[PDB]
RNA sequence: AAGCAGCUUUACAGAUCAAUGGCGGAGGGAGGUCAACAUCAAGAACUGUGGGCGCCUAUAGAACUUAUAACGAACAUGGUUCUUGCCUUUUACCAGAACCAUCCGGGUGUUGUCUCCAUAGAAACAGGUAAAGCUGUCCGUUACUGUGGGCUUGCCAUAUUUUUUGGAACUUUUC
């Protein structure tokens, strides 16, 4: 019931198994849950960001790809003396309406706005809370027939509550049926060079999240689409015929032979 | 019921109808109700004599009708 | 009950009312008050014949209800 | 032709009701309605949209799976990639749609779907007058914020008829966690909250005005419908509608004995938190926590329902929807109140009279229907039309109006050309139309060429009834323009093209208002940062390819006194003295809102048009306005007003009754112009003090001479007036969760708006609404500042309603107080700056 | 049941109602009922000789109602 | 939502024990870090080929859209060309742009199988495609009853003005 099965893909769950798991992984996950959070870390900021060389903050600093900056008129439209001054337009706002401030903007994605801000209050420190609890911080505001579930006496469950922290939560958690991904496929601290660094950090870790972010945008940039329907996996075919068999054996044994295997190759 | 809906969704179309009284009336339908009054207007009233007449505003009562008949558009709408 | 009266539905029938006329056509709806829907409809005065179209009849007029052919495909 | 049509066949996914059985519902007058619906930002209205096609078609194609269950909600009238792209409405859309009720009785329906965001409020305008009944749609949790206020203000103000749905509940129960009794006073309290601002009448749950609904959960709850869908097959059927009104607003009954007293007994929540509320919550909370199987037997013990094993395998939320969707039957109890809430005899004759001037002359007899917009749909671009007069069919010849051309009240007024074709509106497709039939709307087809904007439409054989039918008024958009940003080429051979491209925009889009300065660079006007964004988006993309250059964001100041005088025509025959006076803030404010002048309520300066002791017994009563003045007010402006204040005058009383066109066009002139930025002149009073005319007159006495002239006495008028120049403010909303506020007070102050004008708490929310003021010269970059600061929480508009004008604070001239270029200027010399700097890109 | 009838834009206005056994009235329309019971003042009766009453006119009866000035 | 009746089934005793009619079956389930052979974003519309009776289905090519809303909520390297670099150049990089590759995977279908399991059987015969009860025959219960299950049902019960507890009855003249 809890997996397809020996093959071992598209597994599948029940709540408080997820509300455990999830109970325990949080620690390692410290994440926003809104998008509404992100505004110019989001991909398309960076984008816009890149494609109209603006430094952002918190965004990485990339090179122009329009090389050249060095038109440059005054004219009766662009004299300082016929322009008012006020206000300094910061990069931030040339990534936000990039149609309006930055000018002759190229190849430009047009950026998300405005979510709703979300007001989700949860219980992060006391357990004991039972499902709806007035929040300490909101503002201060014939006999036969009957209600339906009111049948079933109390609604509020054992489950209910993490079912409810449960209801928001990144994709892994959210869903409880899914499948199987290789063990790197998973990307454990991409999140966290997700994120603002705040201030306590020294420039050493800040200047790494420019680096990650960076990066992350490059390999963001450029997908692919091949399909190899030629390449049976080389082990699949190569296994076939004689010189190899199959077998088990303890990983770092097999580590071992491998280590004197192509020790003598070397030689 | 059915045969109630029916006539509410001739309202503005043109409609003959026929009474106990014997007479006929021709014109578009204003107004309805559950009981099957009547509110037509540009009337073509014809009797038994065969006598026709003009009439501005009209009511019925449902119970003195006989038989409505409503235009042919009025058979691919929904039951 | 009502179970006979829904199996008259989408058939030829002949309809005599207290009025004295024989209204003829399919049977598109029928009610509590025993409203009839007739479709393409032909009340015979008698010989005789006239062209009406859709017709919906009152309870207290009608008086029998008799069928003319099976239900059409 | 059919054919072709046929080739249509299997694009418009079809329906479930088909067509030609709606379509013939048609013609009927009766049936049909319009309704435009309309919220703040993500009230969720695209989204409840989204339900009713659902609600409609069987087929719709474009629905990945991934919609289908869940997590992105589907967005059906948002049909442009920069719509998508951004995530909120833009170019308001509609879907013409075939409806029913409780009572299964089907009407036609014109859906009309605006956006919330405030500066397109142009379109809900729009949508206003095409829109028999509004929806007015809440999140949940804001309650009702100020600009709410305005919209309800503003309907009501169109007369027309309205229905509320409070939206989102289901981000009250998850998000919010309200144990019931938090709840019910919520909605309450909010309710409550509104029918202050409903004048002359409440709403309220049984009301059936008010409507329940989630949209990404997808259900909804008239109280009619919900308990007929259910409790109906309960009890007899005597009682039940009685026990509608037995349910909202503090009843209790405690075994089958419906009681007022305090809840007596033991247990106690209202009726309404029995039936509705509470056994909701054990919806949501089980179909999350239970096992399915237990729910199932609920489902068919209480609500008769089944789940497949494919809906009891979902991730929590896709399988939460199906299980309300399927509760909840394809939502009328929507439709229904709205079905019952609409009055075509009582208020028809109000709103159709609102536009116009009553009459009602020429009933039927004529082709006479009202012209909103010019829109652009996959194919190009049709009009958008509702109709109140005539039919229509493609090739139809008929005759062209607008709006201006309408305030200018037989041969050579009327372009004319035939309707090319007809569609309805079916989001994001169009249903053809060859047959158009009074009170649907509808678009047309090659009738662009006509106009722009508002365009009355007529085809009449009757000289009679061509005398006698009426026009409608250029509409009011509103808010106003306020934004500025000047236009060049980058290639000024690139010259024409975008000239066409402004054109189709002033068409597509309704607010912006463009000009072609003296200088050759071009102006646009609109609401702000967003609004004149998505134009230059659609401006660089859809129309003109050009690559084009951008100013500075700009505002567009006014100019007014703070308090002798002579004139002189270049041939002195004439004798001129007038000065000039500030205005009562009174009369501003009233002029400010432009009325019918019902009520006690200052009536709109129109109404000069009523009697001038009628005007006059307003001014001399309210204002204690100098009832000589009343008598000797002459003339009102697109601004302040215009007297004729002297013994002079009835001196030479029928000599001045000749040319009062020359005095009041050449004042026209005037004020349109100024004397400093050549721009507005607001909160100005001209006394009219001294006039002698050229000798005997013998064509003398000419515009050409005399406007000019009164022309200069107006402007020295303001300049001896110690002239101040004006500025507008945006009236800022700002919304925040709590404990962020000073965050937001930083800002403002550097803003030098700096105006926290009120401080809210939300009702059961951790929320602070603040209201504010903040100069739109000062306002750019604004909301990005809010969004990153306060890391996304919080939220911003910029909105101008009231129009409040504030002065510079600078000395209007002082020259040497400026200090040199590329700084924001010293707070203490800013009007000379300004002026100067305009008046480089004028004289 | 008891569908109230659209003769709110009769009220305080001539008629020419039609009843059982071909007689007819004409009178200012005053009050309206369920049942379609009228109230009629200055009831005029139309034999063509026009004798004046002063009325209240059966709901079974009617068999319609006209308007004489627009 | 109980019971009654109707409908569908059902373990069935049954009429027939014929010709029938219905639903299923004429090659099972699932799972196999099992392989072989294909295929793989989606959608409307144009052209060509093939099959079946102008229409439908399949395959190939071209154009447009989707936010490239995503074969993978993954991303690694290499090559060619243009800007960059510098002197070095190689290893090579740097840092971008484009256009080409490779690699690590994934999913679907078909085929052949392997493991654990399933109980009638009619899983029997003959026709062909790229596919199959696809078709024809065929057989299981059976097409009309009573016991037992479920509902899609009666819509749930009104003699006093708008339908079903009657204003009906009766006579006579005209063509
Ligand atoms: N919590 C919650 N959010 C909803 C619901 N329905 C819509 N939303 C939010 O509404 C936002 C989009 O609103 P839309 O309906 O698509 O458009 P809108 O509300 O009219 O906003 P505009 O179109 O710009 O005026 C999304 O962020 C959704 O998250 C709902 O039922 N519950």
């Amino acid at each position: 019931k809890k997996v397809n099965g020996t093959s071992y893909k598209k597994w599948s769950f029940d709540l408080p198994e997820m509300s455990n798991l999830y109970r325990l992984s949080t620690p390692l996950r410290d994440e926003v849950t809104d998008k509404n959070y992100y505004y110019l870390f989001d991909k398309k900021s960076f984008f816009n960001g890149k494609a109209l060389n603006n430094a952002i903050p918190g965004g990485p600093k990339f090179e122009p790809l329009y090389p050249r900056e060095e038109e440059e008129d005054y004219n009766e439209f662009n004299s300082i003396d016929r322009v008012i001054f006020r206000v300094p337009i910061r990069s931030e706002y040339k990534v936000a309406f990039p149609h309006l401030y930055n000018s002759r903007p190229r190849s430009v994605r047009i950026p998300w706005y405005n979510n709703p801000v979300s007001c989700i209050i949860q219980n992060d420190e006391e357990y004991d809370t039972p499902a709806l609890f007035f929040d300490p911080s909101l503002n201060p505001i014939p006999e036969d027939f009957a209600p339906l579930l009111a049948e079933e006496e109390e609604l509020i469950l054992p489950n209910t509550k993490d079912a409810m922290s449960l209801y928001h939560s990144p994709f892994p958690f959210n869903r409880t049926k899914g499948k199987m991904v290789r063990a790197q496929d998973v990307a454990l601290a991409k999140k966290w060079f997700l994120q603002h660094p705040d201030e306590e950090y020294p420039v050493k870790v800040k200047v790494s999240y420019q680096k990650l972010l960076k990066n992350y945008v490059l390999n963001e940039l450029h997908p692919t689409l091949p399909t190899n329907h030629n390449k049976t996996k080389l082990l699949k075919s190569l296994k076939n015929t004689k010189y190899f068999q199959q077998t088990t054996i303890d990983w770092v044994e097999a580590g071992l032979q491998l280590c004197r295997q192509g020790h003598n190759m070397l030689n | 019921g059915i045969p109630v809906k029916l006539l509410n969704e001739a309202q503005g179309h043109i409609v003959s109808l026929e009474l106990t009284t014997g007479a006929t009336y021709r014109g578009k339908l204003v107004e309805s109700e559950d009981s099957m009054n009547v509110q037509l207007r540009d009337v073509i009233a014809t009797e038994p004599q065969g006598a026709v007449t003009h009439m501005d505003q009209i009511f019925v009562r449902g119970s003195q009708i006989k038989f409505i008949v409503v235009p042919d558009l009025l058979k691919n709408a929904p039951l | 009950h009502s179970s006979r009266l829904a199996n008259l539905i989408d058939y030829k029938l002949r309809v005599l009312t207290q009025d004295g006329r024989v209204y003829i056509g399919q049977l598109m709806a029928f009610d509590k008050h025993m409203n009839l829907v007739l479709n393409e409809c032909i009340e015979e005065r008698v010989v005789e014949k006239r062209v009406l179209g859709l017709t919906i009849l009152r309870g207290e007029q009608i008086l029998s209800t008799v069928v003319e052919d099976k239900p059409l495909l | 032709e059919h054919t072709i049509f046929t080739q249509l066949k299997k694009n418009i996914p079809k329906t479930r009701y088909n067509r030609d059985y709606m379509l013939s519902m048609a013609n009927i007058p009766e049936r049909i309605i319009n309704v435009g619906v309309i919220g703040p930002l993500h009230s969720g209205k695209t989204s409840l949209m989204d339900l009713l096609v659902i609600d409609s078609h069987k087929r719709i194609p474009d629905m990945s799976k991934n919609v289908e269950l869940g997590w992105k909600p589907l967005r059906y009238l948002d049909n442009l990639k920069q719509e998508i792209d951004r995530g909120l409405s833009i170019k308001l859309n509609g879907s013409t749609l075939l409806c029913t009720d409780l009572e299964s009785k089907s009407r036609m329906i014109n859906f009309l779907d605006a956006p919330g965001h405030v500066n397109f409020m142009d379109e809900t305008a729009v949508a206003l007058a095409a829109s028999d009944l509004v929806l007015i749609v809440i999140d949940v949790v804001e309650g009702v914020t100020f600009v709410v206020e305005q919209l309800i203000k503003q309907s009501i103000k169109n007369n027309v008829a309205m229905c509320f749905v409070i939206n989102k509940l289901d981000r009250l129960i998850l998000d919010l966690k309200l144990p019931p009794m938090d709840a019910y006073l919520k909605l309450n309290h909010i309710i409550a909250n509104i029918n202050s601002f409903t004048k002359g009448n409440v709403f309220s749950p049984i009301d059936n005005n008010i409507i329940f609904a989630s949209t990404k959960l997808g259900f909804t709850f008239t109280i009619k419908e919900f308990v007929s869908y259910y409790y109906a097959h309960s009890i007899p059927s005597s009682k039940i509608d009685d026990f509608t009104t037995r349910l909202w607003g503090s009843v209790y009954y405690h075994k089958g004995n419906f009681r007022t007293k305090p809840f007596e007994n033991v247990e106690k929540y209202p009726t309404f938190v029995e039936f509705i509320l509470i056994p909701l919550y054990k919806i949501f909370s089980y179909a999350l926590s239970m096992e399915k199987d237990k729910l199932k037997n609920l489902l068919r013990s209480n609500f008769r329902v089944n789940l497949s094993q494919e809906a009891l395998q979902y991730d929590p939320q896709p399988f939460l929807k199906h299980v309300l969707q399927l509760i909840f039957r394809q939502q009328t109890g929507l439709v229904d109140a709205i079905t019952r809430c609409y009055q075509p005899f009582e208020l028809f004759d109000n709103k159709t009279a609102h536009l116009s001037i009553p009459g009602k002359s020429t009933p039927e007899g004529t082709l006479w229907a009202h012209v909103l917009k010019t829109v652009d749909y996959g194919g190009a671009e049709w009009s958008l039309v509702r109709i109140y007069s005539g039919l229509l069919k493609r090739g139809d010849t008929v005759r062209i109006l607008d709006t201006s051309q309408s305030e200018s009240r037989e041969d050579d007024e009327t372009p004319s050309c035939e309707v090319e074709e007809i569609g309805l509106l079916g989001g994001r497709y169009v249903y053809p139309v060859h047959e158009a039939h009074k009170g649907q709307i509808v678009l047309i087809k090659g009738i662009s060429s006509a106009y722009i904007k508002s365009a009355t439409l007529y085809s009449v054989k009757s000289k009679e009834d061509m005398k006698q039918l009426k026009f409608f008024k250029p509409l009011d958009y509103i808010t106003e323009a306020v934004f500025k940003i000047v236009l060049q080429p980058l290639l000024p051979r690139e010259l024409p093209k975008l000239l066409d491209a402004l054109n189709k925009i002033s068409k597509y889009y309704p607010g912006v208002i463009i000009k072609v300065e003296e200088s050759g660079e071009h102006v646009i006007l609109g609401n702000g940062e967003l609004y004149m964004d998505c134009l230059l988006y659609d401006l660089r993309a859809s129309y003109a390819k050009i690559e084009i250059k951008i100013s500075d964001p700009l505002t567009v100041f006014s100019e007014s006194c703070s308090n002798s005088r002579l004139g002189e025509e270049n041939l002195p025959g004439l004798s001129i003295s007038v000065a000039a006076e500030p205005m009562d803030s009174k009369m501003i404010q009233d002029l400010s809102r432009n009325t019918l002048g019902k009520g006690q309520n200052c009536l709109d300066i129109d109404g000069i048009m009523d009697n001038p002791r009628k005007l006059s017994k307003i001014l001399r009563t309210e204002y204690g306005w100098d009832s000589l003045a009343s008598r000797n007010v002459w003339s009102f402006y697109n601004g302040n007003v215009l007297i004729n204040d002297t013994l002079p005058d009835e001196i030479s009383p029928e000599l001045l009754s000749k040319y009062k066109e020359q005095i009041i066009q050449g004042f026209y002139w005037a004020v349109k112009e100024g004397p400093l930025a050549e721009e507005p002149i607001y909160g100005v009073q001209y006394k009219l003090l001294s006039i002698s005319v050229p000798s005997d007159v013998n064509i003398d006495v000419m515009k050409s001479q005399i406007i000019p002239l009164m022309k200069k006495a107006c402007y020295v008028g303001l300049l001896t007036a110690i002239p101040i120049l004006l500025e507008p403010i945006y009236e800022v909303d700002i919304t925040v969760h709590a404990p962020l506020l000073p965050i937001v007070e930083e800002l403002m102050k550097k803003r030098r708006g700096s105006r926290i004008y009120k401080t809210i708490k939300v009702a059961g929310t951790p929320l602070l609404e603040v209201r504010g003021q903040v100069p739109v010269i000062e306002s750019a970059g604004f909301e990005t500042d809010l969004r990153l600061s306060t890391n996304g929480l919080g939220m911003c508009q910029l909105y101008f309603w009231h129009k409040i004008w504030r002065k510079v604070p600078g000395d209007v001239l002082d020259k040497d107080a400026f200090i040199p270029k590329l700084k924001p200027a010293p707070i203490n010399s800013l009007s000379r700056d300004f002026v100067m700097k305009t008046r480089r890109r004028k004289g | 049941m008891v569908s109230t009838p659209e003769l709110k834009k009769y009220m305080d206005k001539k008629i020419l109602l039609n009843i059982n056994g071909s007689r007819k009235v004409a009178g200012i329309l005053r009050g309206y009922d369920i049942f379609l019971n009228v109230v009629l003042d200055d009831a005029m009766e139309i034999n063509a000789n026009n004798h004046q009453l002063g009325t209240v006119i059966r709901g079974n009866s009617i068999i319609s109602l006209e308007a004489l000035d627009a």
